RNA sequence: CAAGACGGACCAGAGCGAAAGCAUUUGCCAAGAAUGUUUUCAUUAAUCAAGAACGAAAGUCGGAGGUUCGAAGACGAUACCGUCGUAGUUCCGACCAUAAACGAUGCCGACCGGCGAUGCGGCGGCGUUAUUCCCAUGACCCGCCGGGCAGCUUCCGG
RNA sequence: AAAGUUGCUGCAGUUAAAAAGCUCGUAGUUGGAUCU
């Protein structure tokens, strides 16, 4: 039998606990897999059981939990369960240009925008889901959608104003 | 506020304040009798002493200097003055 | 109030005060209300000294007796937990009650159907009643208030230090203020306790009232 | 077998095991779920509606206010308790049940109140969750008339009275353990897990305290001897002059380091 | 295996320094703020013309080394981009003395609201921990004082 | 004179013109309390 463990950081223990029900149910009723979370090692372990359905989907289940560890909502990770052409791309803001201190914070605020609005706009433009950590940013979507969202994010951290990126990404989505 | 007798503050407030910011400034330190366990003499020791005070008869270490109040060794007794 | 051997605290008074949970306050403290705290116990709840709030109740009662006309005294409560109580406080003396949402411009806009010109204001909760304090600061209107420890004292002239979040404490303290004003107003005497039970002024939850008449 | 509204909410189809299925109208006409309403029209109608006598409802109210579970339960809960007490009274002799409930014993512990003991999906050291156990995991699982109560208040008062309580499964309940909210200001307990303000004093002062009851009528209730829970650290801050998302941000005390270019609303 | 580079994560509403600036271990050297002080001297102080010391990056003279990156430049596509790449980026010794060198905000002193967080030092105290540690000490908890970095709130006044 | 736009009386220097990159430093200016 195969097993796979997913670590849980301390900032994700309470979200994991609070909606644990809608996390362990879609694995045991749909994919027929057998899971637990140990507190001594702080690890969510998934292993296959006897009444397993479609064994070559175990990885998908792991991706489920993995997405919820990165900060994605459980609906988007359940979409990662359903659709097969869904991928995850992660990178740092300083990983493409060195920004230090207040410049880094301003780049984060430019990606987010007021009320998160700019970030939210990009999602509805690209049919993706973006959660950005303290310096990390994660995009969930299909390949070309990831490329479009990465294009918009990289342009926003270049220093291009959010208005121009807003208009250009709407025009690119029109195409 | 706006009504408090600055001439007659409450004694717990005066003891609460910084030693220079009282109405009439006063030290927080004291002198004390120290009785070594191996003898029965009396040694006059400053509470915030900076030197290692030795016994006049036993030549033993009485207090150890620290950042603040001096640390008396175990076994010796002390009594404040005045 | 004056060490005159007739207006002091009694054992029944302190017993019913500790029964109703009035003496215990909130988790915040405003620096203008430090003189009503006895001490800070380690649990995190500021206790309110009982003799201080007794003297403050007596001062508020002396302020409210001094008006000869009971009709021009406004008694207001926005939170429901005191609402019906202030209505019965009207039945105490005839002071006009305002329960529920307060209409802006009631005290300051003279072209209104509800335009009142009181001579004292008594307030259940200063935080919920920020608009009537704001309007009372425009028309030379003094203020009585039931003030918790986490309550601002702006435009408040007598702040009764009490727990006002709980229904029992606020209903009790309204009943006690009514008993004091009726005692030295001229209606009742001191040899006999007031026949009105403190539980009559208490706000009742609809969940409580749907199963109160079941036990008849 | 008295069916509570929780059994209707959980689609508990136990009409085959029990024959004395009786309940009150308002516990079934207050359900707002459309699937339960659709399922109610398919099930056979062996259910009968009746109203308990005023005397027995009253006596239920006095020992409900003696046991301290008075504000946690509603009028429909009172009606359900009265109906099951009447059914027990006119089926079996009334000398079996008792009154004057036993005083609660004190037994503290060093574990934190938010320790996730007996949560199925976790593992304290084995402890594994299979799809075959999902139907098994409903609650803590261990003759003529029973009860289909779900909420812990009614089960608590029934086990305090010694009345045998039943579940969605065939067997009865021997032990019932849960969490309640106890006030540390006015010393009043509330079993409502979603409330945040207290009942008597009215402060935001309720804290998690565990309880466990048995069949004999013996209850024991555990505090926590941890000074982390009871300290006034983040409780005082100056206030400005006058839903579930962003929950962990409120649990930080205001007098702490937030990032310089972020803002709390 | 070697060569030079650079010290991630920890790393913060943090700390130190006159500023520019400062992050692998250990050892040596001499400074330093705050604290504590019933020590010593007794006005020895505050501010700056002249004058002096340090002063990011780039740049200039000489020695050493050139890992990566890379102005100019050579190619390929379309000022943008890619491949290669010189000076430079690195160390040593002298020049240069300029920055959005920012709090776009002289220095010293006094008074004038509140709160609780944090770094350091001092003080007082129930208590828990070094598998109910058999007194002290480190780690926590509560409270106070002093100098700090830094927040929130206020019809102080402007 | 208006011009408190030359300011001793009596102006200003975050964002409008404007505080030296930083520190030390003679001249100059100012200097705790105390003696009928
Ligand atoms: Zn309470």
């Amino acid at each position: 039998e195969e097993t796979r463990k997913i670590p849980v950081p301390a900032n994700r223990y309470t979200p994991l606990k609070e909606n644990w029900m809608k996390i362990f149910t879609p694995i045991v009723e749909h994919l027929g897999l057998q899971i637990r979370f140990n507190l001594k090692s702080r690890n969510v372990e998934i292993r296959t059981c006897k009444e397993t359905k479609d064994v070559s989907a175990l990885t998908k289940a792991a991706d489920f939990v993995k997405a919820f560890i990165l900060g994605f909502q459980v609906e988007d990770a359940l979409a990662l369960i359903r659709l097969d052409d869904l991928f995850l791309e992660s990178f740092e803001i300083t990983d493409v240009k060195p920004l230090k201190g207040d410049h880094l914070s301003r780049a984060i605020g430019r990606i987010a925008g007021k009320g998160g609005k700019t970030k939210f706009t990009i999602e509805n433009v690209t049919r993706t889901r973006i959660v950005l950590a303290d310096v990390k940013v994660h995009i969930l979507g299909s390949f070309q959608n990831i490329k479009m969202a990465r294009t918009a994010i990289c342009n926003l951290i270049l220093g291009n104003p959010p208005s121009k990126v807003y208009g250009n990404i709407r025009a690119v989505a029109s195409r | 506020p706006l009504a408090k007798d600055l001439l007659h503050p409450s004694p717990e407030e005066e003891k609460r304040k910084h030693k220079k910011k009282r109405l009439v400034q006063s030290p927080n330190s004291y002198f004390m009798d120290v009785k070594c366990p191996g003898c029965y003499k009396i040694t006059t020791v400053f509470s915030h002493a900076q030197t290692v005070v030795l016994c006049v008869g036993c030549s033993t270490v009485l207090c150890q200097p620290t950042g603040g109040k001096a640390r008396l060794t175990e076994g010796c007794s002390f009594r404040r003055k005045q | 109030s004056g060490a005159l051997d007739v207006l002091q605290m009694k054992e029944e008074d302190v017993l019913k005060f500790l029964a109703a949970g009035t003496h215990l306050g909130g988790t915040n403290l405003d620096f203008q209300m430090e003189q009503y705290i006895y001490k800070r116990k380690s649990d995190g709840i500021y206790i309110i000294n009982l003799k201080r709030t007794w003297e403050k109740l007596l001062l508020a009662a002396r302020a409210i007796v001094a008006i000869e006309n009971p009709a021009d005294v406004s008694v207001i409560s926005s939170r429901n937990t005191g609402q019906r109580a202030v209505l019965k406080f009207a039945a105490a003396t005839g002071a006009t009650p305002i329960a529920g949402r307060f209409t802006p411009g009631t005290f300051t806009n003279q072209i209104q159907a509800a335009f009142r010109e009181p001579r004292l204001l008594v307030v259940t909760d200063p935080r919920a009643d920020h608009q009537p304090l704001t309007e009372a600061s425009y028309v030379n209107l003094p203020t009585i208030a039931l003030c918790n420890t986490d309550s601002p004292l702006r435009y408040v002239d007598i702040a009764i230090p009490c727990n006002n979040k709980g229904a029992h404490s606020v209903g009790l303290m309204w009943w006690m203020l009514a008993r004091e004003v009726l005692r030295m107003r001229g209606t009742i005497s001191r040899e006999h306790p007031w026949e009105v039970m403190p539980d009559l002024y208490f706000y009742r939850d609809p969940e409580e009232i749907e199963k109160e008449e079941q036990a008849a | 077998v008295v069916a509570d509204a929780g059994a209707f909410l959980r689609h508990a189809a136990l009409q085959d095991i029990g024959k004395n299925i009786y309940t009150i109208r308002e516990v079934v006409t207050e359900i707002r779920d459309k699937a339960t309403r659709r399922r109610l029209a398919v099930l056979p109608y062996e259910l009968r509606f009746k109203e308990p006598l005023p005397e027995y409802v009253r006596l239920v109210t006095e020992f409900s206010k003696k046991t301290g579970d008075y504000p946690s339960l509603s009028a429909t809960d009172i009606q359900v308790l009265a109906l099951t007490y009447q059914l027990e009274a006119e089926f079996v002799g009334v000398s079996h049940l008792k009154q004057e409930p036993q005083k609660v014993k004190v037994s503290s512990s060093i574990q934190h109140p938010e320790t996730p003991l007996h949560i199925s999906g976790f593992h304290l050291p084995g402890g594994w969750i299979t799809p075959s156990n999902i139907k098994q995991i409903q609650q803590e699982l261990e003759v003529r008339v029973g009860c289909l109560t779900t909420d812990f208040a009614m089960q608590n008062v029934l086990l305090q009275m010694g009345l045998h309580v039943l579940a969605v499964n065939g067997m009865l309940i021997r032990e019932a353990r849960s969490y309640i909210l106890r006030c540390h200001g006015c010393f009043k307990t509330t079993s409502d897990m979603s409330r945040v303000f207290c009942s008597h004093c009215g402060n935001k002062t309720l804290k998690k305290v565990s309880v466990t009851v048995s069949d004999d009528g013996t209850l024991h209730m555990h505090f926590s001897r941890n000074p982390k829970v009871l300290n006034p650290r983040g409780l005082r801050y100056s206030l400005p002059t006058p839903s579930t998302l962003g929950a962990g941000r409120r649990r930080l005390n205001p007098n702490a380091s937030r990032k310089k270019f972020v803002k709390k609303r």
